[PDB]
RNA sequence: GGCCGCAGGAAGAGGAACGGAGCGAGUCCCCGCGGGCGCGAUUCCCUGAGCUGUGGGACGUGCACCCAGGACUCGCUCACACAUG
């Protein structure tokens, strides 16, 4: 849809209508990935979320 | 290792105890609770949350349903409704976490909206105006629902802001902070209104739900069905821990009183807060005030309504320091500890003699 | 029918897609009902009271006009006038004590 | 102009074409489109891998966010379908004739164009796998 | 709820079978609606306006009473009022011209 | 500061379970929720200037959603707890 963001320095979200950011790159939209309950890739995701690092249990622990 | 930690760097509500206020340091620990933490997974997910971004299709009610059938916990509630085309946090409380849902559903929200003009302004800066104008208490008219005429009502905008303008597409992006219950599709129709030009609510995300945000701790759908699913086929609780979090996250706001590991069973059973049974108390206690009774592990055990003020807790020696709002904690988690005290031994000593 | 007296509601300011957006300007700070009908000091209708909004003790409204009207006849800083007794007080809209 | 970009690839876009593979991808492509032997969304994509109709599977590498199409490298690996990454969406919808972008493209064999194509499969199932 | 103000409708004559007969003193000599609640000067509702009757000019009218009161309790000449909106003028019930 | 009048008191300061919780029901509050999801065949159609391939539509078809809370009121269960130096 129209709205997009790109990270600033500190990790917040700046959100802009623009496809570019003041530095060239893409800005992502800001609305998540369209799910399905009847979603079956599970396996797919992990397999692969595993093998490039980007698996959520292979980040940096929160601080609580 | 946690010898070496600050205190500052304790989880959730045993975050900086040492700057609570000491009634006594001398109790007898059990071994009953677990830090928050360290729930044996059924029991996490049982008193956890979601701190979930909601897809752009599905009501709010479908998307908590679709959370209960992945999970397998038959109760679900969900910080406040965004309208099926809307994005954004959604706190979804699970199973015991549904006691606070009215604490998440009053508390302020943050929108970062498109509106979408239906003629030419000057610039950017009209549109900036309008929203300083539309800041405070606001008049809007709640929509009509099966033919119930509900009347006009007020709502507080605490803050708004004109983040981009596009004269092309006559496009501009605000961010508002709000209210609960303040309707931002009513808001666009009214900045149109207001500048003269007309306009619409293109798009919305919400960006905070009280205590949570966008900022951290934010998690997909997809998340949510891989972690079970991983947990489901691998027998691996890594994913799940990360993707629900325990309902004490939601209360590091409160105001803290905690009790002796006796008085905890007690409180789950109908007692009231009684003063022999404090260990430690909170900097700014008012009275009638909304606060959380905890543990010495950190667990939850009750929402409670203080009786007596930080003041009155140091002078006095005994009577009620609270009264219950709502239990969290289940009964029989720690065991029946009372009739033993002192005095309340010598009261069951001498009807008996 | 024309009622017994009409009392200030408000003065016009810019129209806005075919109805007039106004200031409202009523003693006490009263609100006036939804649907209401707006009048000229001659108890003539010129609409209805379609939106109200704004902050609390300074708020606008807009009148959804009647048949025969047009948004292009007001001038600027005329007054509208309402029957007194779909005026509503403010202190309803206030919370509770 | 290629290493501007490089900038915008994802964490998953690996193997990644080399800069003079991806100029034979495109023009496989536009001998596909005319033809009509192409998939384009991951709805089609998606739809014709499970029937299990092979073809060389052209990714977009800076596709955002990952979830709309990661599952699908590992249905190729599951059937051992041949797949590539390529540096922008906008020019993998541009090659297929179209203004808008396109995240996967999936090209079928055929007689008009199969040394291409050949040329092409040869030096993707060749690529260093990560 | 209460009225923001209420105006003079009439004064207690004779009770009548456990509801209270009223002289009507209205300014212009204007009519109640049928059912207009009657409030007494303390804006408590007392009853309800149930029969209209007599001469146009020096006209009556019956109280049925609220659940709470009784006829006995008034004294003679005591005020009755009313929310000025369910009045109505007298013009109405007088011929057209 | 002083004087007069009216009103409230004529006060020795009590009480280490008071009078609670968890469920269920009825009634209010909350309450923009036919739409959402999947598969099939003529690649099911479609890069529409129509949103749209990170999705839009047609026809078959099936599937799962429309709560959870709070307040008041009348039940059932568990306690009636001053927290063991």
């Amino acid at each position: 849809m129209f709205l997009q963001y790109y990270l600033n320095e500190q990790g917040d979200r700046v959100y802009t209508l623009k496809k570019f950011d003041p530095m060239g790159q893409q800005t992502c939209s800001a609305h998540p990935a369209r799910f399905s309950p009847d979603d079956k890739y599970s396996r797919h995701r992990i397999t692969i979320k595993k093998r490039f690092k980007v698996l959520m249990t292979q980040q940096p622990r929160p601080v609580l | 290792k946690v010898a070496k930690l600050d205190t500052s760097q304790w989880p959730l509500l045993l975050k900086n105890f040492d700057k609570l206020n000491v009634r006594t340091t001398h109790y007898t620990p059990l071994a009953c609770g677990s830090n928050p933490l360290k729930r044996e997974i059924g029991d996490y997910i049982r008193t956890g949350f979601i701190n979930l971004d909601k897809p752009s299709n599905p009501s709010s009610h479908e998307v908590v349903a679709w959370i209960r059938r992945i999970l397998r916990v038959e109760k679900t509630g969900h910080s406040g409704t965004l309208d099926p085309k809307v994005t954004g946090c959604l706190i979804v409380c699970i199973e015991r976490a549904t006691r606070l849902v009215k604490s998440q559903q009053s508390a302020g929200k943050e929108y970062v909206g498109i509106v979408r003009l239906h003629n030419a302004i000057e610039g950017g800066t009209q549109l900036s105006r309008a929203l300083e104008t539309l800041t405070g208490a606001l008049f809007q008219r709640p929509p009509l629902i099966a033919a119930v005429k509900r009347q006009l009502r007020v709502r507080t905008i605490y803050e708004s802001k004109m983040i981009e303008y596009d004269p092309e597409r006559r496009l501009g992006i605000f961010w508002v902070s709000c209210e609960a219950g303040t309707y931002i599709r009513t808001l666009c129709v009214h900045l149109g209104l207001l500048l003269g030009v007309g306009g619409q609510m293109q798009e919305l995300r919400r960006v905070r739900s009280g205590v949570m945000s966008e900022k951290d701790h934010m998690v997909t759908m997809h998340d949510v069905l891989d972690a079970q699913w991983l947990y489901d086929n691998h027998k691996d609780e890594s994913y799940l821990r990360r993707v629900v979090y325990p309902l004490e996250k939601l209360l590091t706001s409160h105001k803290r009183l905690v009790m002796k590991d006796s008085a905890v069973n007690a409180i789950c059973y109908g007692a009231k807060i009684m003063l022999p049974g404090v260990l430690r108390y909170e900097d700014g206690i008012e009275v009638n005030q909304e606060i959380v009774v905890i543990t010495t592990k950190g667990e939850a055990i009750c929402m409670a309504i203080a009786l007596m003020t930080t003041a009155v807790i140091s002078t006095c020696d005994h009577g009620i320091v609270a009264k219950i709002k709502r239990v969290i904690m289940e009964r029989d988690t720690y065991p029946r500890k009372w009739g033993l005290g002192p005095k309340a031994s010598q009261k069951k000593l001498m009807i008996k003699q | 029918g024309p009622p017994e007296r009409v009392v200030l509601l408000g003065e016009f300011l810019h129209p806005c897609e075919d109805d007039i957006v106004c200031k409202c300007t009523t003693d006490e700070n009263k609100v006036p009902y939804f649907n209401a009908p707006v009048y000229l000091e001659n108890k003539e209708q010129i609409g209805k009271v379609d939106e109200i909004f704004g902050q609390l003790r300074d708020f606008y409204f807009s009148v959804k006009l009647s048949e025969n009207m047009k948004a292009s006849s007001f001038k600027k800083l005329q007054k509208f006038y309402i029957d007194p007794y779909k005026l509503l007080p403010l202190q309803r809209f206030l919370p509770r004590p | 102009t290629y290493q501007e970009l490089l900038v915008n690839q994802n964490p998953i876009a690996q193997p990644l074409a080399s800069r003079r593979l991806t100029r034979k991808l495109y023009k496989c492509i536009k001998k596909a489109v005319k033809q009509k032997q192409i998939r384009r969304g991951v709805k089609e994509v998606q739809k014709f891998v499970n029937k299990g109709e092979k073809g060389i599977m052209v990714l977009a590498g800076d596709t955002l966010p990952i979830e709309v199409y990661c599952h699908l490298p590992v249905m190729c690996e599951d059937r051992n379908l041949p797949y590539v990454y390529i540096p922008s969406k906008t020019d993998l919808g541009a090659a297929a004739g179209s203004k808008r972008p396109t995240c996967v493209i999936m090209v079928k064999p055929h007689e008009e164009y199969q040394e291409a194509y050949d040329e092409c499969l040869e030096e993707v199932q060749s690529l260093p796998l990560p």
